[PDB]
Formats: C-alpha cells, sequence, structure tokens
C-alpha cells in the first residue's frame, strides 16, 4: 500500500476471453427465486425439495431427489437464502455453463434439458 | 420499484379496481287540514271584547 518496487519487471496485466452464452434464438425466459445452496454465475440449477434453488446434482436419491433434474441456468450469483436470477428459456452454449461432475459429454448435458424451452447446444 | 439483474427479463406489476356506490333520496309530504274551528278563534294579537 506504501511501498514502490524499483526492481525491473514484465507488465503481464491480465487476459480475457468472451464467456459467449447464447447459441441459438428460441424464446429467452428468466425467473427468480430463492437459493438453498451456494450458486454461482451460469451453473445449471434444479430445485430441492423445499422449492429453493439448489445446484444441479443428478444420482441424488431408492429414488430420484429433485436436485438431480435441472430446472435453470441461474443468471447471476448467489448465497443460500439469497433470490437467484435465473434463465428458463433459450439455446444455451454447453461451454459456458457450469455442470456436475460425471455430467462430462455435450451427449449427457444435452440429455439433462431433453424437453424444456431450454436446449444446449455447441458454438461452431 | 424492481431491483432487477440486468441479464433478465423484468417483473410483471400489477393494478387495482375502481368501486362505485348508489343512493336513492327518500319522499317527504307533510300536510294541514284548516277547518273553521282553526280560523275562527280568537288569535293574541286581537284586543279584547270585539276582536
Amino acid at each position: 500500500t506504501s511501498l514502490p518496487n524499483y526492481l525491473a519487471g514484465n507488465g503481464d496485466l491480465g487476459s480475457w476471453e468472451p464467456t459467449q452464452i447464447f447459441a441459438g434464438e428460441a424464446d429467452i425466459v428468466t425467473e427468480g427465486g430463492a437459493a438453498g445452496a451456494d450458486i454461482e454465475i451460469y451453473q445449471v440449477i434444479a430445485k430441492n425439495a423445499a422449492g429453493a434453488m439448489v445446484p444441479h446434482d443428478p444420482t441424488a436419491t431408492e429414488v430420484p431427489a429433485p436436485q438431480s433434474v435441472a430446472i435453470g441456468i441461474a443468471a447471476q450469483p448467489a448465497k443460500s437464502g439469497q433470490n437467484v436470477p435465473y434463465y428458463i428459456g433459450g439455446v444455451f452454449n454447453h461451454a459456458a455453463l457450469g455442470w456436475h461432475a460425471s455430467l462430462d459429454t455435450l451427449a449427457k448435458r444435452q440429455a439433462v434439458f431433453d424437453r424444456t424451452n431450454i436446449h444446449i447446444g455447441n458454438l461452431y | 420499484a424492481p431491483f432487477v439483474a440486468p441479464n433478465v427479463q423484468g417483473r410483471v406489476i400489477k393494478e387495482s379496481g375502481y368501486n362505485t356506490k348508489t343512493f336513492k333520496p327518500a319522499y317527504v309530504k307533510p300536510k294541514h287540514v284548516i277547518d273553521p274551528n282553526m280560523i275562527i278563534p280568537r288569535q293574541p294579537g286581537e284586543a279584547l271584547g270585539t276582536g
């Protein structure tokens, strides 16, 4: 905070590469609701049994628990108890989004949104 | 107004509806019958004897 630096050095300022979210032109529908767990931007998020948004979690249990069915794509980050705005409809780059583990390949990342207004696909 | 992250679409605000009232007036009918019995008797101002 106080001393300057006198030694010579390289100007390695930073780097930036766009996060292209959209891969299509379906209708971009958005909702908002309370969050049950810490949620990052463009994370894929389900709704827990209490109706609060939660990061999507396939294989959450002898019966699939409601965290296991994705419902939208968080549009801004939020901590537990806070309101999350999130997308429900649109065509989304599968690479921009945040995904669970083992939900690796695009063949799975589409199967998670096989019917809703959300479709997920490559960029060229 | 609602705070809305600039990403998302925005909230739909509602409105409220009006109301009305209606009144009929009442009706009033005083009347008097004027007998000779009421015209004849002396009225206070009149003198004594020859009213």
